């Protein structure tokens, strides 16, 4: 019942990342939190 | 790829505003429930050591305001960091660190058995002292927020000198716990 994640899955992942950040996210960052936005 | 988080997370923006009330400076930036969808959001945001002074990020479970009134709040509370003896960019490293390591440990459910009374974790950055802190849903359970203090000390790498504070959000309106 318990999904958990430590901390090298978790790294490794975003180590090993490539897909890019969903538009739908982007967008609502961008409308919201424009300032804060790194790209 | 496709790795679900447990629960469900929105993560909330305080924009430093001197004219504008509280309620007023705060948004929420993005919802996710993935490890996917959360590194992709942490990776497109300025990181708390990059924030203006009086800037605040939250991270709290989908439904839970970030606010110690919102009822799943109410009867709980923190688990406080103060990050305030380094300077300059030693200062916001360890800021950083904590607030990054905090948010891993939640989203990853790391708080042993006790997830369920994890509401969320706020960073507060402040030229006087940066803050991070763990809030939790019920202040009269000692033995969650206890072991939630110890991970959270451990993951953190909290020295056992540094003294962290659990406090009531109720008296807020002398610490509960020490560890």
């Amino acid at each position: 019942h318990m999904i958990r994640y430590n901390r090298d899955t978790l790294m490794t992942a975003r180590d090993t990342k490539r897909a890019p950040i969903p538009d739908e996210m982007l967008q609502e960052i961008n409308r919201v939190a424009p300032d804060i936005l790194i790209a | 790829t496709r790795h679900p988080l447990q629960n469900r997370w929105a993560l909330w923006y305080l924009k430093a505003d001197r004219n504008k009330e509280w309620e007023d400076c705060l948004k929420m930036v993005s919802l996710f429930d993935t490890v996917e969808d959360f590194w992709s959001l942490y990776n497109h945001i300025q990181s708390a050591g990059g924030l203006n002074w009086g800037s605040d990020y939250y991270l709290f479970k989908e439904g839970i305001k970030p606010m110690w009134e919102d009822v799943n709040n109410v009867q709980g509370g923190r688990w406080l960091v103060v990050v305030d003896k380094q300077k300059l960019q030693r200062r916001t490293q360890l800021l950083d660190h904590y607030w990054l390591e905090l948010l891993m440990a939640i989203v990853g459910e790391q708080f042993d058995e006790y997830g369920d009374y994890i509401c969320g974790a706020v960073v507060n950055v402040r030229q006087k002292g940066d803050k991070v802190s763990l809030w939790t849903r019920d202040a009269t359970r000692d033995d969650v927020n206890l072991r939630i203090g110890q991970v959270l000390k451990q993951k953190l790498s909290i020295p056992d000198t540094e003294i962290l504070r659990y406090e009531v959000h109720k008296d807020s309106s002398k610490p509960r716990i020490c560890l």
